[PDB]
């Protein structure tokens, strides 16, 4: 009731789901599976209990080839999983009918765990989670085999890395979607420092899902941050609709125009005509061969040239099959709308300085990787406020191959452990489900 | 027959050791001494030149009311007054600080899989030697693509290379062998197998910088450095576009996915990149010292040539500079590298478990611990006891108790064969030192040592590690001096008497067996006197660019 | 679509670059195999290497974004990403470096492209790439003295021409025939010796190149007198710059 | 008459300026260059001794297929090969960094109220004298309390020293004038009374510790450093006991609550702690060079060399090794230090507003910024249009789009007499240019730009800061070359044209106004130029400790 | 004294909400209670946050 805007909300096949949604509704503020995603994510971890016993039979603690000579601890854990899992969550748990979950997974070699919405409740971050997970495991070890004092700081190593002699936890055998609170670029950044891939790996490459969760992050940590407070609020929110939960079928309508032939200029071409058609841009100035577009409402032109970029990127690396021109489209998708039109690009240049940068940053000696390896706590892509990381996971999840550093290759456990929560792998459905569901309380 | 040290105090003092009584205050304070000397009339001349008081012997109290003693560096023949082997003073020590700084461990096994799969091109020795030859050229700062590019003058430079090691033989036998670490040339048979079998067919990288770039920057500088040029060389030598979307592959590999930093970074409070002291943990410190692979029938020879890296490096320049300064702590160190004290204390222990238990074959429990530890701390303080001049040399109580200790662990360590038991030893010799003479060290040395029985085998968040993975931002031990290189002699002790080959990381003990290095790591306590009597040349000068 | 505001030549030859249905003037014939060693990523008759496999021998996750669009061919073969890259003089050269990224993304699908003063790229499936390049090698994109083929040592873009009016090649890969008048390609993008070099016919001449070109500059048309041009590159300026201060 | 860069372009080329045509290839590649030549017989020299080649002209592609180019520097009649401007080949722009890293601001107010108001005793001009000449006895690394100290040599450390700076006149007349930087005789009437009105009665030390230990260490030493041995002269000078508790307020104060850092320490991708390039702001670095108190006739030659100091550290040190590495960044900065080049385009634009508006006459809003920069930007680019030779001077994009920006935004800062609207005059520089010659820069260059004009004016969290306040870690700007040392001048253009002594902090401005530093901030470009032609004389050497 | 809700924190990772999403709002206050322009603004967010994002 702060805004009048309603949204037409619809399925990741294209169907109509819930109509005349109060945009507000789809707020992080609001949205009940939004905030049952945060608090997941910040709960969860994955236990590689195979790594930890390889670890201790070899030695091999601490990092990259390291190891310590005569150390050696030869214990049967996977053997031994269900009876050491239910000892971790014996101390993990707050109560027995909590929300705390333990569960098994490839015959014993790992486990997803949650720990319990009560322990974050009365903490200031979301440290606990790994540091309650590790605690649990590396007691319940220790007490299966009785392992004595002087051995069982191996276990330890063997858990939790070099950690507290580096700040990381450095050769660990858990992990967790989410970084340390000391490696954020700025206050507010813990819900953008999650590796595109680690996206990619828990939706399992389904595009649309992959650029749902990537924007719900990364626009739940723009209200984090106090960049959707105030004055930006309504443009973060149209932003969120638009362009990560295919609000009016906008996305998926222009991606099936575009598709069998089409190329990022043919895009813009529609997404101007739609415009136009809907009322949200006009002609203000005529020159020589040449109109100059208008807008009274900037924030839904920015929203409507949003969901053209996503699509942009769904065109373009889609017919490649191969997710490296993403900067590019980045780019060139705003370099273009601008001198299409007279109006500002997404994020009022925003988009397009990212794309810049993260096109040099993939190409070049000095840094940065592949497309996987980004996201928008790093400092190449932290630059827009929400609207440049989601189309770098649709490009990724399009991707057929052509990249070393793949979701394969670094974020293995986390497609293991995190595409068992039905929040994570399919959030559209859910989020559309409890907009639907609160729609007359706005 | 004699103690070890009893050469030493015999230099020092007119009286026999035994004497418990001197004279002082007629010595004519500073006068006494050659380097005061010299201090006195460098300060004189500094002021008059630059306009501002400076050194002046009358400012505060007057040294030199006892004898200012000279300090014979273990191991050797060279006896110096103290001031020599302060950091500032002597270059063999700055020099040990900037080969660590500058170097870092780069794999090629990810670079060469790029090459393989992305690209689809070939990698042999023959293209392995070539892309050697063109780091070679790049990595000291010349150019390799473009045109009209300005590059650093290679004299300036001459310290900085590329070599490599591989545990394949036959492979590391076709690549030209002014690129290779020869592992069997520089390690004895046994040492070598392990290593061989440790690194198996991966073929690395050990990349040093220039000492110049890494003096005028930081630590931090150097994987960056490295990566850059790394990235040059893959470009020239295997025909990439210059700047493609696999480029970007080869960066992340060099800078994050197959690269060994000597450091980790610290937090805030104590704010540093990679590369820097006190993010080296105490088993790569014993691995970069290369004692281990000449002297190994001897492990206090080796353990005590760790101490001697270590003590020197924590405390001298990390602790005594980097987190604090000034005059800075330099017998808080030397305690542990001279006068063959440390070395007498430890050949006691090592006689002690031979003869009791045998290397090695004593039960890793508290029984062994209590044994030994016990033992080795009442003799070293018996020596002080026994020999007034032994207890005016070592005058600070922390001096005393890192020596004690460190004796007292590193011996129980040779006998258990496992480093923690070692550490717990360590900490009971504090506390029955403590309650022997009823004091310990200055206000604040036994923060880590009270902590200490109780950290040593938890397993808790940060609390609980195997001692060759702590090091100096280890939460107890981030503060004090006569620790830290101490506890990494403790980390070689048990692996010393073994006959391991490594501490802690196999790359890091070969990447330091090379002969093209600076300073000299086979003989630390060695370079430390060559650097006192003013005589070992170091990289990174500008006499080149300046006036005569 | 309008692409570009303006009422210079220059601004037109920017339209007509973007425009898919402008027909590109061909200038010159180059043979299937003289495209594939002027690349220079594989030998004339040497099957193409892949990267992973073909798409239909594996198992793709069930997704209506990648059933709405087609891969191109190479996609489809698994072919590894490969490269063509210009530079373009600022002494009237044709196309220049951001009008070949604009230009790229309106007309070819699939591709990565990147712009830089002295070099601009394109990446993608090698089939495909070896189609792309033909028309970027025969057409008004290229002139054989203003623009040259290069995949590494780019440097030439703002140097002054040689006596025949050529860009500086530190590896000379283009060679003008004073008998002829006409340019050879004599060795691969990256530098590599041909075994026989390639015809790329003649450079145009000055007045042709100041018809064609689409860089501004005071002896040709300045940008400064293009006032429409300017209006609308001032125009997004201020919007952006208020944009970021409120809504 | 002349554009000011003619003279420069005449020397390089035989051509004239405007001439199309040119000849390559037939030079002989690098034997054209009298430095090629050196660092080839350097390289084979250097692969020799050490028996590992190293730099050899043959690896990769041929340098010198064009003229190899000599640049003149800036306000100079000096002409040198690029090389002698790297970083690593130039002593005057290592020891430029030097005296920044290792200098820090340290006020005695709230050490001064511990003294009289917890020890009880008298603080006087006296008492301040003799506490001055015991810590420049202290602060270059010598004891004033503990027998059988241990040393650093004075002349090893003759640039550490100690001064102070207070805005009431009377009172720093009664301190001893050798340990006084003197406001009314640094600094020209109006300026002074501006800085002393500022300081007021507060009194503030300027603390540098020794160039051989910020080399051997890193930044975040030198406020450690310096509290350490503020401590100890404290504690000589007043009589406290030697560690008491009212110790702990000297050190919480010096280094902590009236300390001013040069840098802030970043975060931990590129962890470094203090004192390091990427936390200087850029209102700090203009006031670090001291071109402001000599020149304030003339606000562009201000404002250029307040660029020079910039480009230099930013791009040449922090961004080419701290950041990066290898042959690294030199004709990136040059290009706006170097050829008269920047100077032409920006005396132009200072003309034309002085013309049109009179000096900070100019209505501070877009209608200025819209006039200004567009005029001046269309100058920049007709010359390299009108000079083929100058094309081909600034031979990359990014050296020419920084060199016009900073003309455009410099010339709209001094119109309106604001930096922010100076800021958007740069970005509005960068989108013509765009557009104009269809290019701009390098692949990354124009992230910020493009973010550019909605973050000048925007008021969110890490969005909105004035310019005097962003420096290399402002998000847009951590990366890339051609912008930061351009962002320092346009901070220091508006405050040029409006005569104010200081851009964003009175008490840095003062702290450089000291003829005992070894670099000289008045002259930049000049200093420059000295350590190009190898004669600057740095700080820092260990001759006296080595072989002759 | 300002408590910002606790739905705020109830979908954040951590607690910088309560600094960022109050400095926010009293700098838009500010600036709306006395028109302060464009060309000023940035001054009301320095007096409120300090130099941040710098340091
Ligand atoms: C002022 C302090 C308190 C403070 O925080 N640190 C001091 C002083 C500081 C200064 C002394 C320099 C000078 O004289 O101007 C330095 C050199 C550190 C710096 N700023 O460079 C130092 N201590 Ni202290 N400090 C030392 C030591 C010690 C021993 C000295 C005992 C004695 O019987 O002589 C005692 C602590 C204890 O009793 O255990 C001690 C105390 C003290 N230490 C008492 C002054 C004691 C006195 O009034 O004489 N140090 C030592 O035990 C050996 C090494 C020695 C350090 C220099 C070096 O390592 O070469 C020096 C290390
Ligand atoms: C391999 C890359 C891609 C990579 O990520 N960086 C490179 C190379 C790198 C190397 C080149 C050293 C070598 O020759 O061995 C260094 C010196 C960085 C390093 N490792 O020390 C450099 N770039 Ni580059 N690089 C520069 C430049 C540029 C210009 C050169 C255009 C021209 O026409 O020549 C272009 C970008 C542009 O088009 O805008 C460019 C590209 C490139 N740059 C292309 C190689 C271009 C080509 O194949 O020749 N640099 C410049 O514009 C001037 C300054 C110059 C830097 C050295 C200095 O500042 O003195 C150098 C800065
Ligand atoms: C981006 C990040 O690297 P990372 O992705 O490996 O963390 C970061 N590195 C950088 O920001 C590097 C900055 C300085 C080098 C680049 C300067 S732009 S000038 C060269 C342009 S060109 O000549 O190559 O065209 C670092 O923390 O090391
Ligand atoms: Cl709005
Ligand atoms: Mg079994
Ligand atoms: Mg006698
Ligand atoms: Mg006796
Ligand atoms: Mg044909
Ligand atoms: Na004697
Ligand atoms: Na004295
Ligand atoms: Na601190
Ligand atoms: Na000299
Ligand atoms: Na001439
Ligand atoms: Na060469
Ligand atoms: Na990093
Ligand atoms: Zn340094």
């Amino acid at each position: 009731a702060k805004f009048e805007d309603k949204v037409d909300l619809y399925d990741d096949r294209g169907n109509l789901v819930e109509e005349q949604v109060p945009l507000e509704a789809l707020s992080p503020l609001r949205n009940p599976a939004i905030k049952s995603i945060v608090q997941g994510i910040k709960r969860t971890v994955a236990v590689n209990l195979e790594g930890i016993e390889n670890a201790l039979k070899t030695a091999k603690v601490g990092g990259p080839a390291c190891k310590i000579m005569g150390r050696e601890l030869d214990l049967d854990i996977v053997g031994n999983a269900e009876s050491i899992a239910a000892a971790a969550k014996e101390m993990i748990q707050v109560t027995e009918d909590d929300d705390t979950n333990v569960e098994l997974l490839g015959g014993g070699k790992r486990a997803l765990v949650q720990v319990p919405s009560a322990r974050f409740d009365v903490a200031a971050e979301y440290s606990a989670a790994p540091l309650v997970t590790a605690t649990a495991f590396v007691q319940a070890i220790i007490n299966e085999f009785d392992v004595s004092m002087y051995d069982a700081n191996m276990v330890k190593a063997a858990v939790l890395g070099r950690y507290p002699q580096s700040v990381e936890y450095m050769g660990a055998n858990i992990a967790t979607m989410l970084d340390i609170p000391q490696k954020l670029e700025g206050p507010g950044y813990a819900l953008r420092n999650i590796m595109v891939n680690h996206v990619v790996a828990a939706t399992l490459k389904n595009t649309l899902q992959a650029a749902a969760l990537s924007t719900i992050l990364e626009q739940t940590a723009m209200f984090e941050m106090g960049d959707a407070v105030g004055a930006f609020e309504r443009m973060h929110l149209l932003g969120l609709a638009y362009q990560g939960m295919n609000a009016d079928n906008l996305v998926f309508d222009l991606v099936k125009a575009n598709g069998k032939e089409g190329t990022v200029g043919s895009v813009i071409a529609d997404l101007v005509e739609r415009a136009l058609e809907d009322g949200v841009i006009k002609v203000e100035k005529e020159l020589t061969d040449y109109k100059v577009y208008g807008t009274d409402d900037l924030a839904m032109w920015n929203a409507y040239a949003a969901a053209g970029l996503m699509a942009a990127t769904m065109v373009n690396q889609g017919a490649a099959r191969a997710a490296q021109g993403v900067s590019s489209t980045l780019l060139y998708y705003n370099d273009l709308i601008e001198f299409e039109t007279g109006l500002p690009s997404v994020d009022f240049g925003k988009v397009e300085g990212t794309a810049v940068g993260f096109s040099f940053f993939s190409h070049s000696i000095y840094g940065g990787g592949g497309p996987g390896i980004f996201n928008g706590n790093h400092i190449v892509t932290r630059h827009s406020k929400g609207f440049a990381i989601p189309c770098v996971a649709a490009a990724m999840a399009l991707d057929a191959g052509t990249q070393m550093f793949s979701p394969e290759a670094t974020s293995g456990l986390i497609k293991e452990v995190f595409s068992q929560v039905d929040e994570f792998r399919e959030p559209l459905k859910y989020v559309v489900e409890a907009a639907a569901e609160i729609k007359n309380e706005i | 027959a004699d103690k070890l040290f009893i050469n030493a105090l015999k230099k020092k003092f007119e009286e026999s050791p035994e004497e418990k009584k001197t004279t002082f205050y007629t010595l004519g304070g500073w006068k006494q001494s050659e380097r005061k000397t010299e201090f006195v009339n460098a300060g004189k001349e500094v002021a008059a030149k630059r306009g501002i008081p400076q050194y002046n012997p009358d400012i505060g109290t007057p040294l030199g009311q006892r004898v200012l003693m000279p300090y014979q560096v273990s191991t050797t023949d060279t006896y110096v007054e103290g001031d020599d082997l302060h950091f500032v003073n002597n270059a063999a020590m700055q020099q040990m600080w900037d080969d660590i700084r500058r170097t870092v461990i780069v794999g090629l096994n990810h670079a060469h899989a790029v090459i393989e799969k992305r690209l689809g091109k070939e990698v042999t020795p023959e293209t392995i030697t070539h892309y050697l030859e063109t780091v070679n050229h790049a990595m000291p700062g010349a150019a390799v693509v473009q045109e009209h590019m300005v590059e650093t003058h290679p004299a300036l430079v001459a310290d900085s290379y590329v070599k490599v090691f591989t545990g394949n033989d036959e492979i590391a036998d076709e690549i030209d062998p002014a690129f290779v670490i020869d592992i069997n040339k520089q390690f004895p048979e046994d040492q070598a197998e392990t290593l061989k079998a440790e690194v198996g067919d991966g073929i690395w990288q050990v990349v040093r910088i220039p000492t110049i770039v890494s003096r005028t920057c930081d630590g931090a500088t150097t994987s960056r450095w490295s990566a850059m040029q790394i990235g040059m060389s893959m470009i020239s030598a295997y025909k990439q576009a210059a700047g493609e979307a696999a480029t970007g592959d080869f960066a992340y590999a060099a800078k994050h996915a197959e690269v060994i930093h000597m450091g980790t970074y610290l937090p805030v409070r104590r704010a540093r990149g990679e590369n820097e002291p006190g993010g080296v943990p105490f088993g790569y410190l014993a691995d970069i010292c290369q004692s281990s692979r000449v002297n190994y029938e001897d492990p206090v020879r080796v353990s005590l040539d760790v101490v001697a890296t270590g003590a020197m490096l924590y405390d001298q320049i990390w602790l005594g500079s980097y987190m604090s300064g000034g005059v800075g702590f330099t017998q808080y160190a030397t305690a542990a590298y001279t006068d063959n004290i440390l070395d007498d204390f430890t050949y006691f222990g090592k006689e002690y478990v031979e003869d009791k238990y045998g290397l090695c074959e004593a039960p890793n429990n508290m029984d062994t611990v209590l044994d030994v530890a016990t033992e080795v701390t009442f003799y070293g303080l018996e020596q002080y006891e026994e020999y007034p001049a032994l207890l005016e040399d070592q005058f600070g109580g922390s001096q005393r108790a890192a020596v004690v200790a460190a004796a007292a662990g590193c011996s129980t360590a040779f006998a258990t064969g496992n480093a923690q038991t070692g550490l717990s030893g360590w900490y009971l010799s504090m506390y029955l030192h403590k309650e022997q003479h009823s004091r310990l060290g200055f206000y604040g040395y036994d923060l880590q040592d009270q902590c200490g029985a109780s950290n040593v085998f938890s397993i808790r968040g940060d609390e609980g590690l195997p001692l060759e993975l702590r090091g100096p931002n280890y939460p107890n031990y981030a503060m004090n001096v006569g620790h830290q290189g101490e506890y990494a002699g403790i980390s070689q002790a048990p692996h010393a008497a073994r006959g391991d080959a490594f501490v802690f990381n196999p790359l890091v003990k070969i990447a330091f067996a090379d002969d093209n290095l600076v300073f000299d790591f086979t003989n630390v306590r060695g370079e430390f006197a060559k650097g006192a009597l003013r005589e070992f040349e170091p990289a990174g000068e500008r006499a080149l660019i300046t006036p005569a | 679509a309008q692409y570009y505001p303006g009422t210079t030549k220059v601004a037109q030859n920017r339209r007509n670059f973007c425009n898919p249905e402008y027909e590109l003037e061909k200038l010159r014939e180059i043979s299937d195999e003289d495209v594939v060693k002027i690349l220079g990523h594989r030998a004339p008759g040497e099957e193409y290497p892949s990267v992973h496999p073909p798409l239909e021998e594996m198992d793709e996750p069930e997704d209506a974004i990648r059933e709405m669009v087609e891969p191109i061919d190479g996609a489809k073969a698994g072919d590894r990403v490969r490269y063509i890259q210009f530079t373009d003089s600022m002494y009237f050269a044709p196309a220049q470096p951001y009008v070949r990224s604009r230009a790229y993304l309106c007309r070819y699908r699939g591709a990565d492209a990147g712009t830089l003063s002295g070099r601009q790229i394109i990446e993608t499936r090698e089939r495909d790439l070896e189609k792309i390049s033909k028309e970027l090698l025969e057409t008004e994109f290229f002139d054989p003295a203003r623009s040259g083929v290069r995949g590494k040592s780019v440097h030439g873009h703002s140097l002054r021409l040689d006596e025949d009016g050529m860009m500086f090649d530190m590896l000379r890969r283009q060679i003008y025939n004073k008998d002829t008048g006409r340019v050879e390609m004599v060795k691969n993008q990256i530098g590599d010796e041909l075994d026989e070099p390639v015809d790329l016919g003649e450079p145009l001449d000055e007045e042709t190149l100041m018809e064609k070109t689409t860089i501004y500059r005071v002896d040709g048309e300045a940008y400064r007198d293009d006032v429409e041009a300017v209006e609308i590159m001032q125009r997004i300026h201020v919007l952006r710059s208020q944009g970021g201060f409120n809504l």
